[PDB]
């Protein structure tokens, strides 16, 4: 095992054995188990230990495996970026030339690289660390030597190419968050002041130089500087000529070229249009040469390798990138216009791969030209832009039809330690995929629906004669149909709608087979749920629809059902009002029909599918404006679950063992999963229903709760993977949820108040704290939570009780550790939050023992991980604050009484790095701290110095609690960030990036002015924020 | 016999271990274990062309319970670069490891994967995930619990990797 | 009853309800005589009228009514004679 | 898997297939789906109709199922396509795997303007296929589905004057789907139980005699007064 | 169930309908009804062949599948013309005219 031998590489006080850290550091990459386990811990010890110097300078040297070396440079990295400005200067200048020498002796080796790839780049980011904290003034001649021995040699030239693409990042794209805002300031600044000294070693490079792998570094090199180079070097030069001529037509310089192009591209300035348009004609030219205009891009890209898939999304990109961006100006560039049609059809092309990402990123400016379009007129097709592109808008709606992301999204979970439903996702990247087509799409159609019409038409009657029959074919068609909707004159939906059905019956006519007739089933239901425009103008056919629909829910091929419930609760949705009225030639609301028929519709559907329907039902009923009628209404359309429920209620009174019985627990949780989407889909008037079965729905609640208990008790936590415990836990859950819903949707809170809250109390909390901790449900927490929400202070009086009953048992779960029971943090932290936001009165009136343990946990609440725990807190303790302003009775006691603690706190989770996410909240909160303090508030926080203004003594005291927290600072730098506190008090921004910039501080030993304080500048800065929230 | 290692990158708060811990046993874990330093799961695969395994390294996301940072990066072959959908910063940190990864790493196959899109509040809008684009990574929206899209990653590395672009899982 | 009687001169007897059915002999409401009607087109519409008049809101199936193609176009001037 | 005229003719383009047919040998020869040529025609364009049967193209061409060119110019309604293979001798009541004519075909859609071409050349109304249907009773069908206006209406005006008379009481009874709308089949069930006036058997009567000619150039030469000849073209 | 019968003598033509088991003696009075001829001074055939009076209609050569009231049966009928019974004869309707040329066969 040899741990023994292990630990000693943590024995400073001897001399580092270099063959056993080797052999170590290449186990780890070489180990398994506690190998590598005691090996990264003993590594990651050795690293956090003051003696470096002596490690780093024997391992470069002695060290035999490469990455033994990049170990210790990672130690030299650590040492430069911690202790750097407290070393002496000897050794200071000992490390750069050492540091240096190495680049040097392992740079020029062989002519361009060698093995040591990864041990030279990380060379390579030791000089960037050290270049950073010594350039502008230490090494006022770097970049003239970087220069020098660029010219010298190629074997330096390409690695000091890579020596700037490295210092160009750390300084242009990754500053914030690692560098402090004037010391970034200032690097920028030098950068910007020494850039072309580098430029001319680039152009060089580029125009003169003949090694290919020096002269694709320098193409990389360029592309990072453009980040952020000055637009003079880049367009008012030949870059762009020599670019384009001398490097996007070879293999291995072409996607770098064009990533370049590209980036210059995207800029955005007015007056260097004349370089844009040359870019674009060269570049046109170019991609004719090596890319004629009928290739065959998509087999290309299938049988192309990494190279060729990488130009075609990378052209992609410039052609998509180039026109969102000035395509106006080439399309006023009326010479041109070939070019401008050349690339539009370079575009189809690439549109046709059938590469998700690339189809996306042609899409997209798919979507930008038709937007364009559209807002240039509204009316359907002359306007000049529209004028100008319409030949190629044909082309464009084919592609639209022939592909088309699914709008639907259907997954199987498990759930409830076991229970599967069926789930839909609303924004995933496929669904947002659908989205922009269909948007793009329904823009073309508002400008030649008289295409669209007839592209659909011919699509469809060829997949009719079998020319074009295919599964594939056939579902794109169909969600392409219904993609459209109301996208048209109803009229001519009326008319499209009429054709698209009479084809589409057609053709499930014609057909044959089990498998072709779900398809083209599952087709026409889709595509009628998608038109309720339609439906709502045809009772005859719309009845003919439900009535089919009814057919299919007994059929039992796989598919069919699910579809045929999704297809009729879409149509419930869009289309109740039809169903609760006597429609012209009827003789009774179609809705009385479908009650009395409930019994066999729902003969085969499984439970899900029968939920979903009842759900469809509810939807329908909701339309009914009389009240009486509607009452019938609800009477007979929960007369059938009714009956279930009160011979299960009978039995259980005669004998409540029977609920032990899984199938009987099993037909409640059904029973109640029906009523909670009945009570989703009718509303307010649903509480009819459960008036109805509200106390004997508490009652089992409570029995089940019981049985639950004594189970876990006798069995422990395991006893929950028994199916009987889950069918308990199911029918809990449904309870609370049905309470929840229709709590939510009730519209009266003094009713719901006075009659259905008092039993919650009764028989829910009171369960709650008995139950052992590991069966409480933390669902519990959510029904009050929204029961407050809407209540808002009709609940108030009862809040004590409630908390009484909840609260002191909660903590107890959430409060040993920060890990377990998380949806009881968040529940409960909500319920707070609700508490906070609506009851604080309540606050008010508790006893202030448990006002304390709320801010306790309030505290702990934004001390955790989670990040949405985190933000709940910080969230509550906002509105805390916000409301205790207007209680100046106590504002005053509760500001004696924690405001120091509070900001003690805020501080200290600031100062930490594992919550900077809440770094916008902790800016609000401090901010409004501050103004309390300063604008002036009658009480002083400390009786001794009651004289001494607050903004005197919580200066001194933040300024105290910093310097115990983080002695190495010093006081300028602890003094200066106070004062900005206080000066950086309205502007929030500022006041985050001060947060963030004194966050980088901390981190570092930083020296007596040595080259970290900028104390002058500092001042300045804040000395005008401090006038800036001044006025 | 084909072997890799594979090593997840990513801000904590983004299901890095859970990921590893459904492939290994397939039972989904909700408690927020801050992981630390780098655990080896020896993991396997099985398709239409045989079997192929990945060693797969966990590097913790927090700057506080790291370990050795890049070092862990040196053997690797492919790496999945991890953030979540609900959480916007975790996307701000992206590019960040992505240029720790690069830089010890010979443009790999690498993927982006977008934890979290089961949770209905997608502060991550869709739309703004244009990064992955530029620096031809391959982008897959996942969940770890309700196993969305959650064999994508894993498909897409092997055919890459491999090299065989007919390759399937069974 | 009614007689009919054709325009070769043939005499038909049909009683009154069933020779009814024709429009011209409701205007002509006990002889009827036809100038252009003959005794083979006659006949044929008095089975129509039979015919009809005995399948008349019938709930079964109606079975054919035979025509021959060699009368078709005299039997159809008749029919519009007569407007049954 | 198709030839260039099959492609033309995909298009349409008159100006293509005519130039194509120079080699038009290949205008009745067969391709992948087993589609002529002459069929990709008729369901786009007349003008390519047209044009191909100036080359001999075979009107009556088979194909997988035998659904000759008529049964396709029939279902997309494309009149003139319907009209000019007609008049160049296609077989009105061809018949397919399953005997569907191209009248059959043409009530399945209920397109009032070939209906009324298809009746106009003598096309038999009182076919039935092997499923059982009718043109009528797929006109119905249609109806009860409540899709459709006045212009089905005429298409069934139209078919209801030219099969003299028709039952669907299959049984005794009306269909299942027809029982589901009272105000419809009251008005079907009268229709049925009618035997229909004299004048309208005695017109089927000589429109089946006349046979396969165009009728109404046909009755010129008939001694019936105007507007009864006009009856037998079913004007009333 | 019954059947419709063609009465015919000469030029005359009387339609009726009569049951299966209706008596010849039935459509004896059935004539009396519009012709004063007695019974007994009428005696019908069919297809010459003589028709019993106290046949029923059923047993004779006629019945209703037989005989539609589209498609009847003749039945001649002859009186005691001079106190004699005439020789049946029954004049035919006369001949229909030439199909014009369109309505040709194929
Ligand atoms: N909504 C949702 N949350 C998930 C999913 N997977 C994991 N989580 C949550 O995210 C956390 C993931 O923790 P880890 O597996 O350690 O991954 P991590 O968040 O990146 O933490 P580190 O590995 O230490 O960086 C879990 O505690 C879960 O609560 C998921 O698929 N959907
Ligand atoms: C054609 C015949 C059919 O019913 N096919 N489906 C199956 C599948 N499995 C067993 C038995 N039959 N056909 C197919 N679809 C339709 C049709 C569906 C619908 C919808 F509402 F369900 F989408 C409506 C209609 C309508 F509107 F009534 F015409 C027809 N018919
Ligand atoms: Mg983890």
């Amino acid at each position: 095992l040899a741990d023994h031998a292990a630990r000693q590489l943590l024995d400073f006080s001897q001399k580092l054995d270099i063959n056993l850290l080797d052999n170590v550091v290449n186990c780890l990459y070489h180990g398994e188990g506690a190998q590598q386990r005691m090996a990264q811990e003993v590594l990651t010890h050795l690293k956090e230990h003051p003696d470096a110097w002596t490690r780093v300078d024997t391992i470069l040297e002695f060290s035999q495996n490469m990455n033994t070396k990049y170990y210790g440079l990672q130690i030299l990295e650590n040492v430069i970026k911690t202790r750097w400005k407290i070393l002496p200067r000897n050794q200071c200048e000992g490390i750069k030339k050492y540091v240096v020498g190495l680049i040097i002796k392992t740079s020029s080796d062989p002519t361009c690289v060698e093995k040591e790839k990864v041990y030279i780049g990380k060379l390579n980011m030791i000089l960037v660390q050290i270049l950073k904290q010594e350039w502008p003034k230490h090494w006022p001649t770097f970049i003239s030597d970087i220069v020098g021995a660029s010219r010298t040699s190629e074997s330096l030239c390409q690695n000091n190419m890579v020596i700037l693409k490295l210092l160009s990042e750390e300084v242009f794209d990754f500053s914030s968050g690692q560098i402090t805002q004037v010391k970034s300031k200032h690097l920028k600044d030098s950068m910007c002041n020494e850039f072309s000294q580098i430029f001319q070693l680039c152009q060089f490079v580029m125009e003169n130089s003949q090694n290919a792998p020096l002269v694709h570094a320098t193409l990389e090199t360029l592309l990072r500087f453009l980040n952020w180079i000055p637009l003079g070097y880049i367009f008012e030069t030949k870059l762009i000529s020599t670019l384009i001529y001398k490097f996007l037509n070879v293999p291995m310089f072409r996607n770098v070229s064009l990533k370049c192009l590209t980036e210059i591209a995207g800029v955005s300035v007015s007056q260097y249009e004349e370089q844009f348009v040359t870019l674009f004609t060269l570049t046109m030219m170019q991609l004719k040469q090596m890319l004629p205009l009928n290739t065959n891009i998509r087999l290309a890209y299938s049988n192309g390798k990494d190279d060729e898939q990488n130009f075609i999304q990378n052209l992609s990109l410039f052609l998509c990138t180039f026109l969102k961006e000035h395509d106006q100006l080439i399309e006023k560039r009326l010479n041109l216009r070939e070019t401008l049609m050349e690339a539009l059809h370079y575009m189809l092309l690439v549109s046709e791969v059938e590469e998700t990402e690339i189809f996306k990123i042609c899409l997209e400016y798919w979507n930008h030209l038709a937007a364009e379009l559209y807002r240039e007129s509204p009316f359907s097709t002359v306007p000049p832009r529209r004028q100008l592109y319409l030949p190629m808008l044909f082309k464009v709606r084919l592609l639209m039809v022939s592909r088309m992301a699914k709008p639907e999204e259907v997954l199987v979970v498990e759930n409830d330690q076991g229970e599967v439903v069926r789930e839909f996702m609303k924004d995933t990247d496929s669904i947002n995929l659908y989205k922009n087509m269909r948007e793009t799409l329904v823009y073309l159609t508002h400008l030649d629906y008289v295409d669209t019409e007839r592209i659909m038409t011919e699509k469809l009657h060829n997949q009719v004669n079998g020319t074009e029959w295919s599964w594939k074919n056939l579902n794109t068609l169909c969600w392409a149909i219904g993609s459209i909707s109301g996208a048209m004159h109803e009229e001519d939906e009326k008319r499209f709608l009429v054709t698209v059905i009479k084809d589409l019956l057609g053709l499930c006519e014609q057909k044959r087979g089990k498998d072709n007739k779900a398809i083209i089933a599952s087709n026409i239901m889709y595509i009628v749920g998608q038109y309720p425009r339609f439906l709502r103008a045809h009772w005859k056919f719309l009845k003919t629809v439900v009535n089919k629909l009814f057919e299919f829910m007994h059929e039992t091929h796989d598919g069919v059902q699910d579809m045929a419930c999704d297809t009729f609760i879409k149509i419930a949705q869009k289309c109740r009002r039809h169903f609760v009225q006597v429609q012209v030639g009827e003789v009774m609301p179609f809705i009385d029909e479908i009650l009395n028929n409930i019994n066999t519709i729902i003969c085969d559907l499984q439970p899900q599918q029968v939920h979903t329907f009842y759900e469809a039902v509810g939807y329908m009923i909701g339309a009914q404006t009389d009240q009486t009628v509607q009452e019938h209404l609800i009477e007979k359309y929960m007369l059938l679950p009714n009956q279930v429920w009160d011979s299960i209620i009978q039995q259980a009174t005669k004998n409540v063992d029977i609920l032990k019985d899984p199938e009987t627990v099993k037909q409640l949780g059904s029973i109640l999963k029906t009523n909670v989407r009945a009570c989703k889909a009718v509303g307010h008037p649903f509480v009819i229903q459960l008036g109805r079965i509200y106390l004997d729905m508490l009652n089992v609640y409570k029995c089940l709760s019981e049985n639950i208990s004594a189970a876990i008790q006798a069995n422990g936590e395991m006893v929950t993977k028994q199916p009987l415990i889950r069918s308990m836990r199911t029918v809990k859950r449904e309870t609370l949820k049905l309470i929840s819903g229709w709590v939510s949707r009730s519209n009266d809170p003094q009713m719901v108040a006075e009659n259905f809250v008092p039993p919650l109390l009764d028989a829910v909390l009171i369960d709650y704290q008995r139950n052992v901790p590991a069966a409480r449900e933390p669902e519990v927490l959510s029904t009050m939570a929204i029961i407050v929400n809407k209540l808002g202070g009709h609940i108030t009086a009862e809040i004590p009780q409630i908390f009484d009953a909840v609260f002191e048992c909660t903590l107890n779960m959430i409060n040993k550790d920060f890990e377990e029971y998380p949806e009881h943090r968040t529940n409960f932290f909500l319920l707070l939050q609700a508490v906070n936001s609506h009851c604080f009165p309540a606050f008010l009136a508790i006893p202030p023992t448990q006002f304390k343990l709320v801010l306790d946990s309030i505290i702990w609440a934004f001390k955790h991980t989670m990040r949405n725990v985190a933000d709940t807190g910080l969230q509550i303790l906002f509105t805390l604050l916000q409301n205790v302003a207007q209680e100046e009775a106590a504002a005053q006691s509760f500001y004696q009484t924690y405001f120091c603690d509070i900001l003690q706190h805020i501080f200290s989770v600031v100062t930490d790095t594992s919550h900077t996410a809440g770094l916008t909240m902790h800016a609000s909160i401090l901010a409004y701290m501050f103004n309390l303090v300063e604008e002036g508030k009658i009480s002083t926080s400390l009786n001794p110095g009651n004289p001494v203004n607050n903004q005197i003594f919580l200066q001194e005291y933040v300024a105290n609690l910093l310097k115990s927290a983080f002695p190495h600072l010093q006081d300028a730098q602890v003094k200066l960030f106070v004062t900005g506190l206080f000066s950086l008090n309205q502007d929030i921004p500022a006041f985050k990036e001060h947060l963030r910039d004194f966050l980088v501080q901390i981190k570092e030993f930083a020296g007596e002015d040595t080259s970290d304080l900028f104390l002058e500048e500092r001042e300045i800065a804040l000395r005008q924020a401090d006038e800036e929230k001044h006025k | 016999v084909p072997t890799f290692k594979l090593v997840l990158v990513g801000d904590g708060g983004t299901g890095k271990t859970t990921f590893v811990k459904r492939h290994l046993t397939g039972e989904f874990e909700k408690k927020y274990i801050a992981t630390i330093g780098v655990e080896v799961h020896p993991l396997s695969f099985y398709t239409n062309f045989g079997e192929i395994k990945f060693d797969v390294w966990d590097t913790a996301g927090l700057e506080k319970f790291g370990g050795l940072r890049d070092g862990y990066y040196i053997n690797a072959q492919c790496a999945i670069i991890m953030f979540d959908v609900t959480s916007r910063i975790t996307y701000k940190n992206v590019p960040n490891w992505h240029r720790d990864l690069v830089r010890v790493c010979e443009n790999i196959p690498i993927v982006l994967c977008g934890n979290k899109v089961d949770v209905k509040e997608r502060k991550v809008k869709a739309k703004t995930i244009t990064f992955h684009r530029k620096k031809n990574l391959q982008y897959y929206d996942i969940s770890a619990k309700s196993n969305y899209n959650f064999e994508k990653p894993f498909l897409w590395l092997a055919r890459k990797l491999a090299g065989n672009p007919q390759l399937e899982f069974v | 009853y009614v007689k009919l009687i054709s325009s070769d001169g043939h005499e038909f007897i049909v009683k009154r309800e069933h020779a009814l059915t024709s429009g011209t002999i409701k205007a002509m409401l006990n002889e009827v005589n036809f100038r252009e009607i003959p005794s083979h087109v006659l006949s044929k519409v008095c089975m129509y009228f039979t015919y009809k008049v005995r399948y008349t809101n019938s709930s079964t199936e109606i079975p054919e009514f035979p025509i021959a193609p060699e009368i078709a176009l005299e039997l159809l001037m008749a029919a519009n004679f007569l407007d049954c | 898997t198709l030839k260039p005229l099959h492609c033309a003719c995909m298009v349409s383009d008159a100006d293509c297939v005519e130039l194509l047919l120079e080699k038009g040998a290949e205008v009745n020869a067969l391709d992948g789906y087993n589609r002529t040529a002459l069929h990709y025609a008729a369901e786009k364009d007349e003008a390519c109709v047209e044009v191909l049967l100036e080359y001999g193209a075979n009107p009556n061409a088979l194909d997988g199922n035998r659904d000759t060119p008529l049964h396709w110019a029939a279902f997309k309604n494309n009149a003139e396509c319907v009209r000019a293979l007609l008049e160049s001798g296609a077989s009105v009541n061809a018949l397919d795997y399953n005997n569907d004519t191209p009248l059959s075909w043409a009530a399945m859609k209920g397109n009032l303007e070939s209906v009324s071409i298809l009746l106009d050349y003598g096309a038999e109304v009182r076919v039935i296929n092997l499923i059982g249907q009718t043109p009528i009773s797929r006109l119905v069908a249609l109806l009860v589905r409540g899709l459709g206006t006045e212009k089905e209406d005429s298409c069934f005006e139209l078919l209801h004057r030219a099969v003299g008379h028709f039952e669907l009481r299959k049984n005794g009874t009306m269909p299942r789907e027809v029982a589901r709308d009272p105000q419809l089949c009251e008005k079907l069930t009268v229709l049925c139980s009618a035997p229909g006036t004299l004048k309208t058997l005695a017109r089927y009567a000589v429109r089946r005699s006349l046979g396969l000619q165009y009728l109404p150039d046909a009755v010129k030469g008939l001694p019936l007064p105007a507007s009864l000849k006009e009856y037998l073209l079913l004007l009333e | 169930m019954d059947v419709f019968l063609m009465i015919r003598r000469h030029k005359t033509t009387i339609f009726t309908d009569a049951k299966e088991s209706s008596t010849v003696f039935e459509l004896k009075r059935i004539v009396e009804g519009i012709l004063k001829r007695p019974p007994d001074e009428q005696r019908l055939y069919k297809d010459d062949q003589l028709l019993d009076d106290g046949k029923t209609l059923g047993e004779c050569g006629f019945t209703s599948q037989t005989a539609r009231p589209q498609a009847p049966a003749t039945v001649g009928l002859a009186f005691r013309a001079d106190d004699t019974f005439e020789a049946l004869c029954i004049e035919p309707f006369s001949s229909p005219p030439e199909l014009p040329d369109v309505m040709k066969p194929q």
